[PDB]
Formats: C-alpha cells, sequence, structure tokens
C-alpha cells in the first residue's frame, strides 16, 4: 500500500536549477523522514539529504551550498530544489524512505533521470559495420550510431526478429552528443543471402533509419 | 562523514553457493539511542534500490531467509546462503546513524563461469562515414570471461589514447559472458595519414594478446 511518485524535468540547461516533487502515499510525512539519493551514470549511490518529520533538514556536505529540501505535510509532497547544475549533475534522482526505525515504509521513488546539457535535439548518423577482408561459422556485423541527443535510441535487428547474438552497447558521450554501437553475430551459412538490417529509432527527433549490412 | 568501505568490489559465485559481502565503517555507527542504523540494499539494472536488511540484522518484508546481516561496531557482513538468479545485482551498505548519511561503494554479485577468450572483430570506417569527413574504427570484443580486460589501440606501431571510447555490456543472462566495444574516432585527414590500425586485447585466458588489425591500403 506504499509508493513514492516523482515529477521533474528530464533535461536541465547548465547553470539552471532542478526542481523535483516527490508525492508519497501510504504513510505520513508528519511522522517519517524522506531522503534524497542520486546515482550518476555508471557510479554508486550518493546520499544527498533528508527532511525529518518535524521539518528540519540535513545535507551531504558537498551540496549544502546549493540544495534545499522542503515539504507539504497535508499534500504528502516533498520538494527537492538544487541550483547551478552542471553536466556532472546528470544522474537519476530518487526520493525514498530509509534509515528505518519503527516502520516498514522503506520504499523508493522510481527515480527521475535528469540530464544536464546545452545540446540541441540531434538525430543520429547510422553507419554499417561490415567485415573487412580478413571464415569460421559465424560473422560479426554491426551498426555504429553516432552523434545524437538526447538519449535514448533503440536498436533492433531485422525489426526485432533477430535477437539472439545481439549486443547493444551503452551509449557514451562524445563532446556533447551520444554514440553507441550494436553488434550482431549471424551464421556465415545464411549471410549475405539472408539479409541483416539494423533498425535505429531516435524518438526525440522522430528518426527511424534502416541500415542493411552488405559485404564490403 | 563516516566512510563506508565495502569489499569486494566484485563477487563471482555459482548458483547455490554462499556469498559474503563486507562493510567497514571509519568510525562506530551506534547511535546515542542504542540502535545501529546499518542497512543493506540490492539494486538490479534499471530499477530503484530495494531494502534487504535494516538495523544490521533485521530482514525487511518479503526478504528471503537466505539473506543474513550481521556485525557490530565498525565491521558488518551480508551473507546470502544459497545464491539464486534473482539475487544478482549490486549490493550497497548504508549507514543512517550519523549525518551526513553515507553509502558503501557497492559490490557486484555476478555468476562465476569458465574463463573464455574474447572474439575480437575490427571494422574500418564505412565509405558513408568517410564521405562525411569522419573516420571511426570500431573494435568488438565479444563473449569473454572474466570481465577484466585491457584494450590497446596501435596506429603504425604507436599506442593511441586520445579519441578512444569504451563501452561494456552487463553480464549476459544467457551465457554469463561480458562484451565490450572500443571505438577510435579520428578525422578523415588523420585516418588517411596512417596505414596500420590495431585493436589489441589482453585477457586472462592467454599470456599473448589477441591482435586484430587492418591496413588501410589493403581495403
Ligand atoms: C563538476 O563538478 C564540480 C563540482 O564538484 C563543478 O565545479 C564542475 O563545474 C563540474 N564540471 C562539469 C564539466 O560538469
Ligand atoms: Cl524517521
Ligand atoms: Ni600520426
Ligand atoms: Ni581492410
Amino acid at each position: 500500500e506504499v509508493q513514492l511518485v516523482e515529477s521533474g524535468p528530464g533535461l536541465v540547461q547548465p547553470s539552471q536549477s532542478l526542481s523535483i516533487t516527490c508525492t508519497v502515499s501510504g504513510f505520513s510525512l508528519s511522522t517519517y523522514g524522506v531522503h534524497w539519493v542520486r546515482q550518476s551514470p555508471g557510479k554508486g549511490l550518493e546520499w544527498l539529504g533528508v527532511i525529518w518529520s518535524g521539518g528540519s533538514t540535513d545535507y551531504n556536505a558537498a551540496f549544502i551550498s546549493r540544495l534545499s529540501i522542503t515539504k507539504d505535510n497535508s499534500k504528502s509532497q516533498v520538494f527537492f530544489k538544487m541550483n547551478s547544475l552542471q553536466p556532472n549533475d546528470t544522474a537519476v534522482y530518487y526520493c525514498d524512505r530509509m534509515r528505518i526505525t519503527t516502520d516498514w515504509f522503506a520504499y523508493w521513488g522510481q527515480g527521475t533521470l535528469v540530464t544536464v546539457s546545452a545540446a540541441k535535439t540531434t538525430p543520429p548518423s547510422v553507419y554499417p559495420l561490415a567485415p573487412g577482408s580478413a571464415t569460421n561459422s559465424m560473422v560479426t556485423l554491426g551498426c555504429l550510431v553516432k552523434g545524437y541527443f538526447p538519449e535514448p535510441v533503440t536498436v533492433t535487428w531485422n525489426s526485432g526478429s533477430l535477437s539472439s547474438g545481439v549486443h547493444t552497447f551503452p551509449a557514451v558521450l562524445q563532446s556533447d552528443l551520444y554514440t553507441l554501437s550494436s553488434s550482431v553475430t549471424v551464421p556465415s551459412s545464411t549471410w549475405p543471402s539472408e539479409t541483416v538490417t539494423c533498425n535505429v529509432a531516435h524518438p526525440a527527433s522522430s528518426t527511424k533509419v534502416d541500415k542493411k549490412i552488405v559485404p564490403r | 562523514d563516516v566512510l563506508m568501505t565495502q569489499s569486494p568490489l566484485s563477487l563471482p559465485v555459482s548458483l547455490g553457493d554462499q556469498a559474503s559481502i563486507s562493510c567497514r565503517s571509519s568510525q562506530t555507527i551506534v547511535h546515542s539511542n542504542g540502535n545501529t542504523y546499518l542497512e543493506w540494499y540490492l539494486q538490479k539494472p534499471g530499477q530503484s534500490p530495494k531494502l534487504l536488511i535494516y538495523k544490521v540484522s533485521n530482514r525487511f518484508y518479503g526478504v528471503p531467509d537466505r539473506f543474513s546481516g550481521s556485525g557490530s561496531g565498525t565491521d558488518f557482513t551480508l551473507k546470502i546462503s544459497r545464491v539464486e538468479a534473482e539475487d544478482l545485482g549490486v549490493y550497497y551498505c548504508f549507514q543512517g546513524s550519523h549525518v551526513p548519511y553515507t553509502f558503501g561503494g557497492g559490490t557486484k554479485l555476478e555468476i562465476k563461469r569458465a574463463d573464455a577468450a574474447p572474439t575480437v572483430s575490427i571494422f574500418p570506417p564505412s565509405s558513408e562515414q568517410l564521405t562525411s569527413g569522419g573516420a571511426s574504427v570500431v573494435c568488438f570484443l565479444n563473449n569473454f570471461y572474466p570481465k577484466d580486460i585491457n584494450v590497446k589501440w596501435k596506429i603504425d606501431g604507436s599506442e593511441r589514447q586520445n579519441g578512444v571510447l569504451n563501452s561494456w555490456t552487463d553480464q549476459d543472462s544467457k551465457d554469463s559472458t561480458y562484451s565490450m566495444s572500443s571505438t577510435l574516432t579520428l578525422t578523415k585527414d588523420e585516418y588517411e595519414r596512417h596505414n596500420s590500425y590495431t585493436c589489441e586485447a589482453t585477457h586472462k585466458t592467454s599470456t599473448s594478446p589477441i591482435v586484430k588489425s587492418f591496413n588501410r591500403n589493403e581495403c
């Protein structure tokens, strides 16, 4: 009977502020503390702060100067406000109950992904990765997806019908745009006769691109 | 701040075996009120963390009896008695005793399997990318174990560090292997000024590296 729902922006410009609302149900903010935690991409959890039943707050020492937590008891809302965001404040931000005392209300928000960037919406370029001249049972093919913003893109092969032996790598930042690749291993007994095509979708730009992988 | 030192960073186990994860605090985390607010969380890919153990040794609602927390003072331990598939993920200790509250660095619980060498594939830049004035050389290192690997790029015998981006998959659910992409991005001008491109992978399975290379003039 317990949840925390979050509302906040997915995209913040550098030097602008971040505001997230956490709406609690199944317990009272007048009796229990609520905490804020973030997780930077590929890093561990970091505790940011807490607002206690009575309204006082404590913060992580590195955030005291730019973070404030407030709340509204009657509406079961907790407000996270942080100033002067930079690219390295990109993270998933969570509200949650932790430091469990007399209760069993130890539940977390689903989390709000916040990306801090000045980049404009940019569709990917999609390039085929076909074997260079260099013959066992499998051939490795791929698609290079370069220079898009924001995340995500989705990559499928043969419209989702080819799912075995696919590895789609996590995207990485190159300057202020994202890049990733996807590899697929297919039988040399069926390729190129049986075609292989990566399908790349970038919802933010309404881009849908097909790249057929052919021998060089 | 109280530093929480969590070991090991990574913990390979076979299904059915026992896992032991350690958390050491830089000072005592017994609160004035007599409680020790030591908590263990499990986070699975793409999900919020979930509480397993609170106040050092109390199992949270729904948490199986195979999870056991113990310790006192500055030394704490999570034991998982017979590891199942649903237990895989990253474990974090947390102290809620002294503000500011703090997390351990995490422990990745993963499947132990037989060592496997990577399948290495190298791709020259596509004609379509070259047409655009860019030149990316991609190397895939697929289906290897353990996850520890080092990839070197050599251009005409000389190691290149600038403009290399690496990305790693999570442990595969089917075969428990890891994969990696390594991508070297150059200008078309830079690409056309050198001949030999090499992706060199050093992995536990061989004392000698796997060496994949192409020569631009042989394309
Ligand atoms: C990284 O974080 C520091 C504060 O810890 C900040 O001063 C700096 O501007 C940030 N840099 C980027 C590139 O986000
Ligand atoms: Cl509380
Ligand atoms: Ni040179
Ligand atoms: Ni070639």
